[PDB]
RNA sequence: CGCGACCUCAGAUCAGACGUGGCGACCCGCUGAAUUUAAGCAUAUUAGUCAGCGGAGGAGAAGAAACUAACCAGGAUUCCCUCAGUAACGGCGAGUGAACAGGGAAGAGCCCAGCGCCGAAUCCCCGCCCCGCGGCGGGGCGCGGGACAUGUGGCGUACGGAAGACCCGCUCCCCGGCGCCGCUCGUGGGGGGCCCAAGUCCUUCUGAUCGAGGCCCAGCCCGUGGACGGUGUGAGGCCGGUAGCGGCCCCCGGCGCGCCGGGCCCGGGUCUUCCCGGAGUCGGGUUGCUUGGGAAUGCAGCCCAAAGCGGGUGGUAAACUCCAUCUAAGGCUAAAUACCGGCACGAGACCGAUAGUCAACAAGUACCGUAAGGGAAAGUUGAAAAGAACUUUGAAGAGAGAGUUCAAGAGGGCGUGAAACCGUUAAGAGGUAAACGGGUGGGGUCCGCGCAGUCCGCCCGGAGGAUUCAACCCGGCGGCGGGUCCGGCCGUGUCGGCGGCCCGGCGGAUCUUUCCCGCGCGGGGGACCGUCCCCCGACCGGCGACCGGCCGCCGCCGGGCGCAUUUCCA
RNA sequence: UACCCACCCGACCCGUCUUGAAACACGGACCAAGGAGUCUAACACGUGCGCGAGUCGGGGGCUCGCACGAAAGCCGCCGUGGCGCAAUGAAGGUGAAGGCCGGCGCGCUCGCCGGCCGAGGUGGGAUCCCGAGGCCUCUCCAGUCCGCCGAGGGCGCACCACCGGCCCGUCUCGCCCGCCGCGCCGGGGAGGUGGAGCACGAGCGCACGUGUUAGGACCCGAAAGAUGGUGAACUAUGCCUGGG
RNA sequence: GCGAAAGACUAAUCGAACCAUCUAGUAGCUGGUUCCCUCCGAAGUUUCCCUCAGGAUAGCUGGCGCUCUCGCACACGCAGU
RNA sequence: CCCGGCUCGCUGGCGUGAGCCGGGCGUGGAAUGGAGUGCCUAGUGGGCCACUUUUGGUAAGCAGAACUGGCGCUGCGGGAUG
RNA sequence: CUGGAGCGUCGGGCCCAUACCCGGCCGUCGCCGGCAGUCGAGAGUGGACGGGAGCGGCGGGGGCGGCGCGCGCGCGCGCCCGCCCCCGGAGCCCCGCGGACGCUACGCCGCGACGAGUAGGAGGGCCGCUGCGGUGAGCCUUGAAGCCUAGGGCGCGGGCCCGGGUGGAGCCGCCGCAGGUGCAGAUCUUGGUGGUAGUAGCAAAUAUUCAAACGAGAACUUUGAAGGCCGAAGUGGAGAAGGG
RNA sequence: ACAAAGCAUCGCGAAGGCCCGCGGCGGGUGUUGACGCGAUGUGAUUUCUGCCCAGUGCUCUGAAUGUCAAAGUGAAGAAAU
RNA sequence: CAUGAAUGGAUGAACGAGAUUCCCACUGUCCCUACCUACUAUCCAGCGAAACCACAGCCAAGGGAACGGGCUUGGCGGAAUCAGCGGGGAAAGAAGACCCUGUUGAGCUUGACUCUAGUCUGGCACGGUGAAGAGACAUGUUUUUUCACUGACCCGGUGAGG
RNA sequence: CCUCACGAUCCUUCUGACCUUUUGGGUUUUAAGCAGGAGGUGUCAGAAAAGUUACCACAGGGAUAACUGGCUUGUGGCGGC
RNA sequence: GAUUGUUCACCCACUAAUAGGGAACGUGAGCUGGGUUUAGACCGUCGUGAGACAGGUUAGUUUUACCCUACUGAUGAUGUG
């Protein structure tokens, strides 16, 4: 029975909620179950990035998240035979491998290849055995570190470049940006019909000749 | 708390604030918003005008990210930038007109509300208003489009 | 009319295995209501919920795109925040009601069939020996079987692969044992066993204290221990315990070196030659349930029933048309995730015996019902039974004495022992049922008194008696306030130092890549501004923020003052 | 004052529904203990507090075996995100500024170029500011200090009333357009009208109250409906086998 | 189900058994609804409703305020006149 | 109220009219009293009686209106009782 | 009740409500109320300071008067000249130099007005119940909770404090927080107990009596004797099912 | 009241009549066959059983030019149609 | 009003714990009551309940919710009880079974609304082989009508025996 | 001539704009919008709806009958001028 | 007294007369149960039907006093040494 200017209030309690209510008194104890695992895993793989393998630089899909950059699922295959890392080997040197990424641009390719060239350089490969062969970094840069990287390895920071002040020319001061936008929004609108008149006006030149 | 509740002060009061003529029976009106057409019409029609009935056009599977477009007014443009880049202007004697990337501060559109300081600018955005064009132009400055 | 292969198919108490049932909180298939809501009701809603049924596990299911998207694009699944009570559904009403992106927890990927290549390169069970045997295996040897050509094993599976040619670079892991070395985070992994500080010190209560004062610093001692429980009250010290990278003894777990037995000739990049995908499925028609999915989301039954630059998807049917994006019809998979059952624990602003579970007890018991099922009531003597010997009356139950007890005015359903109600004793009343409100009076039980209650407290005057001072100075101590802001310390506003500025930093889409380091970007320096710190000088708020001197006053102590003073008493 | 008794006056038994209850209306022998407006979510307004065009809070994370801890603290997480900072249209979409002055297009209530001011005006407006004149002061006059009263005059918050103005939708009517294209292209004007709009802001979070709902929902109360089950030991028949 | 038929009988139950659950089913309808003091104080009327034992909206009520006025020798405003 | 002056795309032989700006002037019948305005909001939505007016009815402690007043919501003195 | 205690028309006098008047107390509302250290009762200014001077003054309305006059200006003393001085003291009815006992500043105080109430709202509750964070150098075996009291009192009241008694182990005051928080009632639930009442009742099938025994105790057991009934379609002698 | 003997209609030759069942190529009648089974009505005997096929039923080798769907076929379209 | 033919009409011996009427016989049914018996009740020893109960219990009249026990005014009132008694407590027993309301139900009905099992009919599928022949359209297709067959399928029998 | 002669949501249809959407582009159909009319709710602020119960049930109602009692007294009876 | 469930009615007969009424339309824990007014049945009418009928007809449980009062009897009671 409504009274005098409320809202309409469709609240969803008609079904049966009392039975399937999930209370969260685990919440602070779950914070601790995870914390031990997070620690017990880091102590189990001692020299290794605690955060996990290295993930690639990647852009977010929809136009509202255009300009951000994420940590992706794994480095793509096309990326890898540029840096020269075999696809099955990278899975064993802390490089997430995603065999499912269609690369469409060279911009995001090189930007993402750089992290793999960068990874190599600051990577210390404990050799297979104590007395072991090539590509295992020397004992000098083996004693120097036992450091797990707390936090993500080389965190992807959304970073921008400053554009200094300009001298605006008398060409940028002539652009009617509100005008051309309406133009472009009209050309994408009517391009399809305008070509059907050209297809018809091209038939009238062949229909007039016959 | 239960301590400051009118249910305390209603002890020894027989009807308990609900009147002894018409008692507090369970559900006299209906249950929920029930009877908008019938017998509750005076409410729905005089307080919620336009509740009942269809209107407009269906657009099934709408997604907000398609049509995402925040807005700035020229009222607060020099707020997006650190105010010292404004003080390192109206000065400098060169027509510096620092660049304001409205995209970087999270706005895909610049609308023309409010006064604008007499100062040259370059405003990079996605979609402009017409009056926001004229306010920047007439102050001396450019409107630069970004994809 | 015989014998022999194979294909079908029987029988065995044949050799060896395995399945059923139980539990059921969480989980997975299916089945599936009606109360209810809509103020009626049939659609809807309740609700893919209850019940029914099947099946599991320590988690299950899901899972490596026939995906999302339209972007400069993302990349298995599951969970949390979010999207959002939104797009959509709906007698568009009641009501219902997702996803995508983004952030995060976690993060792991993989196999077949086919097409092919390889002398079936394979697997099973027997029989002898070698090791191993309380999760039955490895090693060898056998014309010992059998499966398999209607197809086992190695490479290989779409991310491409194989095969070749040549380009480059050089080769340890796996398993069965046999040992041995470091006991390996709650700060020695799991479990068990046994162990580790300090008062029963003085006095005093008391039935007994663990209480009250006291005891070389809140008393003595210990304190990495002061949680809790026990103990005849209220205890860190009496007892168990507690703390403690405390000790010791077994067992188990798990990881690390050696020996042995076996398995294994396993790479990486380039050019060419071929090689390819799962059918009664997809898809369409239709009917039924389902979603929110709409000219049909998902699922089905029936009918039709494919293709190979094909097929699906691209959220309004359709044609044409371009683009994008995956690869279905086969399979495996840890982690975050769930747990009102079970084992074992820990805790509480919870209940405290009509509460809290039905159940603090011989409780799912007594008891009811033919049965399905229903289902209670009921905790407390004392500290110790020290639970009443004995004498006596009585057939005996019960008494009277006695005794035990701190208490039997704690006596075996015994702490406390309320009210209703009843018994008797005392007092007062009593023909309009009682009871009641106002007003007094009479009587009582006590209570305050008085064996005058004359209540006190100043000041003063008088008469008695007694000790030392006040007043005054002098010595010392300690304050107060005051100003000269006097001398110094302190901070507010301002100015100067551009002095901290690099011996002050932090912040900033300020500026320079003249720089430096690392790979146009990142990091670091250098320039800039805003802000915060040092030197000194000046003005001013001179501020409870002080210190030293000077002063004025007060007070206390100690001296001096002996009595027309100054106090005490009556 | 409370125990008993006495008297004079008053005086019908409470709860309840009810126009009306002492009622020949119903519940009530008596006494103990139990016993009824709760929690959650969602709004709304009021109020308190923090911060303020921002402000969080969750989930995560970083810090413990918790004793007190399943606390407290901290995190470009602090903004991914919500709410707010902007509306309006069914939608494609657009989107909050005007004034003034000078100059130039014929000032044409039209179009363009340089400068100034910037949220318009009217009426009330708490109200601050300025204040003529007074009012004394022991003398006549002189005169600076201090206030009281203060006619009259000014700025004028908040708010209210009104007139203007701008944004969007729609209409009407009419003009000039710009030209990366060609105008079944886009762009401007004047007048009216629809809007939950702007017209130098007020929100966010956290508490508490009141109210309304959805919840079993202040407590107790149906006749029913549904799903699974257990009964022919009574009785209703049929059958089988015995007895009278 | 069974009925030589009465809606009879089906374990003291029959115009439709008993048991447990869905279930605290729904109720515009009865019944109850627990301490004091202080201040304010109603309605039974309006329109609409498958409305007539109920609601919705009007009123009437309270609470919270705010905007001012000036008994501070120096008041406009309102009114069951 | 009374003057002065501006504005108009309406109205018209001119003027109307309205709108603005600028000045010039105070207690306009009696009696009473501080007024204005915004938020939330409970209960109620069976009513009954009397003077007067009045509709059905023969009449009613009947049915139904008006106007005010009560009773409900409220005791006290009076009407013996109510 | 009858030249009235009757009916008309009239006198005086008297009687009484919670109404009205005066007074007392309690609360509520109002006072732009007073009081955080100050003069001042139709208040109708106060103070520098200079020049000049003095019995001058401000020679204005039967107004009856308000704004100006007769407790002083200047004055006594120091001696025409000086002063006209300081509260660490004027001695105080105004004291502006320092402020109550009073001043828990949500405290205290002075004026007025007013106080019916269901349904309902609001406020205040040193009203009460249980529990937590604080705090009370709280209380307690020299006696806590509870219970009982013709014991002394406080509050308008919710309730509270004391006195005694029994009881045998714990408990409350204040500042905050939290509730399953207050009972007369629901044919309320559970338990207990009355009045009814020593009442209804112990009446279906004809029947008992004497003596003895045993025994504390005999109408009721046992034995003997007598009278009787069931009367073999049994109250007799054996079985089924059921009971155990 | 029911039952009842009796009288009477009615369906049915077994891939049948009536009937059960959730389902089977399942069951009852049926260890049956029209003197049988199933479905009704009246109610011994005696004496009778009259008119009405318009209505509603039931039924009929009955015309189905009335209508009438799924598929099916036909046509237009580019295809849903 | 409003009988009547198997919704059976008319009759009718025997029969009936079936419904009426009359007569004979009989009688305490009655005029009109009386006495007798047994068991009670009654009193006693023993043993001992329950329904019910606001408070309770003498009347007239008045008013009043329009029939009081209580209230107003009168009348009056004397402890504690026993056997009876049925005037009163609108006595107890049962939230009236009648009636009306409810947007509460059930049982049954049908020409209510909406559906359903079942059954009738068509289509499609399993569904084949061979034979003739015909129409319609077209200048092969379709519709197919009819008669055969036996391998699916179906029923029948037996100890699957010619 | 004035005071009555009429109808929401949803749905359907018709009409209007070289309208908008038809969703990865483009062209056509088709569908969805926008703005006006119509198809109708007579219970007319707008449910899609027949009975019976003497076998009955529940919640209630003296708000609503069938007794008594009151008020009234037409009618009935009795009596006057 | 005859008839009638009857109140009411009508007659026979007697008489002095066969007046009229109230007391919850006196009087069911006083009776009876004939009539109404459950469930069984039967007809007529009505209804397609379940069923309806102030239209008839037959069969159909009539509880409790011991309480207070009243009343009837029965003991007593304070007073009168
Ligand atoms: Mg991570
Ligand atoms: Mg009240
Ligand atoms: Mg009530
Ligand atoms: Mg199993
Ligand atoms: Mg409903
Ligand atoms: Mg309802
Ligand atoms: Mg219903
Ligand atoms: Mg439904
Ligand atoms: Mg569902
Ligand atoms: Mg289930
Ligand atoms: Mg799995
Ligand atoms: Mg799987
Ligand atoms: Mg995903
Ligand atoms: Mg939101
Ligand atoms: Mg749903
Ligand atoms: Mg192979
Ligand atoms: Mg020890
Ligand atoms: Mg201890
Ligand atoms: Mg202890
Ligand atoms: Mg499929
Ligand atoms: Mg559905
Ligand atoms: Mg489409
Ligand atoms: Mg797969
Ligand atoms: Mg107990
Ligand atoms: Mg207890
Ligand atoms: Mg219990
Ligand atoms: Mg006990
Ligand atoms: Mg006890
Ligand atoms: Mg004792
Ligand atoms: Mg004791
Ligand atoms: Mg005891
Ligand atoms: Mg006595
Ligand atoms: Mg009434
Ligand atoms: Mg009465
Ligand atoms: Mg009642
Ligand atoms: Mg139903
Ligand atoms: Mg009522
Ligand atoms: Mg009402
Ligand atoms: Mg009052
Ligand atoms: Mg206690
Ligand atoms: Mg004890
Ligand atoms: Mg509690
Ligand atoms: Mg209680
Ligand atoms: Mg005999
Ligand atoms: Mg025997
Ligand atoms: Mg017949
Ligand atoms: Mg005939
Ligand atoms: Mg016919
Ligand atoms: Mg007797
Ligand atoms: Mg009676
Ligand atoms: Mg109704
Ligand atoms: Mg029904
Ligand atoms: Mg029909
Ligand atoms: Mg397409
Ligand atoms: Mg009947
Ligand atoms: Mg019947
Ligand atoms: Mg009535
Ligand atoms: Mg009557
Ligand atoms: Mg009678
Ligand atoms: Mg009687
Ligand atoms: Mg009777
Ligand atoms: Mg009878
Ligand atoms: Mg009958
Ligand atoms: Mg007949
Ligand atoms: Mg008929």
């Amino acid at each position: 029975a409504p009274s005098r200017n409320g809202m309409i209030l469709k609240p969803h309690f008609h079904k049966d909620w009392q039975r399937r209510v999930a209370t969260w008194f685990n919440q602070p104890a779950r914070k601790i179950r995870r914390r031990k695992a997070r620690q017990a895993k880091a102590r189990r793989i001692a020299p290794r990035p605690a955060s996990g393998p290295l993930r690639p630089v990647v852009r977010c899909p929809t136009v509202r998240y255009h300009t951000k950059v994420r940590a992706g699922r794994g480095f793509s295959l096309e990326e890898l035979r540029v840096a020269g890392i075999h696809k099955k080997v990278a899975r064993t040197i802390g490089i997430s491998v995603d065999p499912r990424r269609r690369n469409k641009c060279t911009e995001s390719l090189q930007a993402n290849v750089q992290r793999l060239k960068e990874y190599r350089s600051k990577l210390i490969l404990f050799p297979r055995k104590p007395s072991a062969p090539k590509k295992g970094d020397s004992s000098a840069e083996e004693l120097k570190l036992a450091t797990q990287l707390t936090g993500p390895v080389m965190p992807i920071r959304n970073v921008y470049k400053r554009e200094k002040a300009r001298v605006i020319t008398d060409e940028e001061k002539n652009f009617k940006a509100f005008a051309s936008l309406r133009m472009a929004r009209a050309n994408a609108r009517l391009f399809g019909i305008r070509a059907k008149r050209a297809k018809e006006a091209a038939e009238q030149d062949v229909e007039k000749k016959k | 708390p239960s301590r400051l509740r009118k249910t305390r002060k209603l002890r020894g009061h027989v009807s308990h604030g609900h009147g002894r003529i018409g008692k507090h029976r369970k559900h006299p009106g209906g249950r929920g918003n029930a009877g908008g057409m019938h017998h509750h019409r005076i409410n729905f029609d005089k307080y919620h005008p336009g509740y009942f009935g269809k209107v407009g056009m269906r657009h099934y599977h709408l997604k907000r990210n398609q049509s995402f477009c925040p807005t700035v007014n020229l009222d607060k443009l020099w707020t997006l930038v650190s105010e010292q880049t404004r003080i390192n202007a109206a000065k400098n004697k060169t027509g510096a007109a620092p660049i304001i990337d409205v995209v970087r501060s999270g706005y895909y559109k610049v609308l023309g509300k409010g006064k604008l300081p007499k100062q040259p600018v370059i405003v990079k955005a996605k979609f402009f208003s017409r009056r926001a064009e004229e306010k920047i132009k007439g102050v001396g400055g450019a409107c630069v489009l970004v994809a």
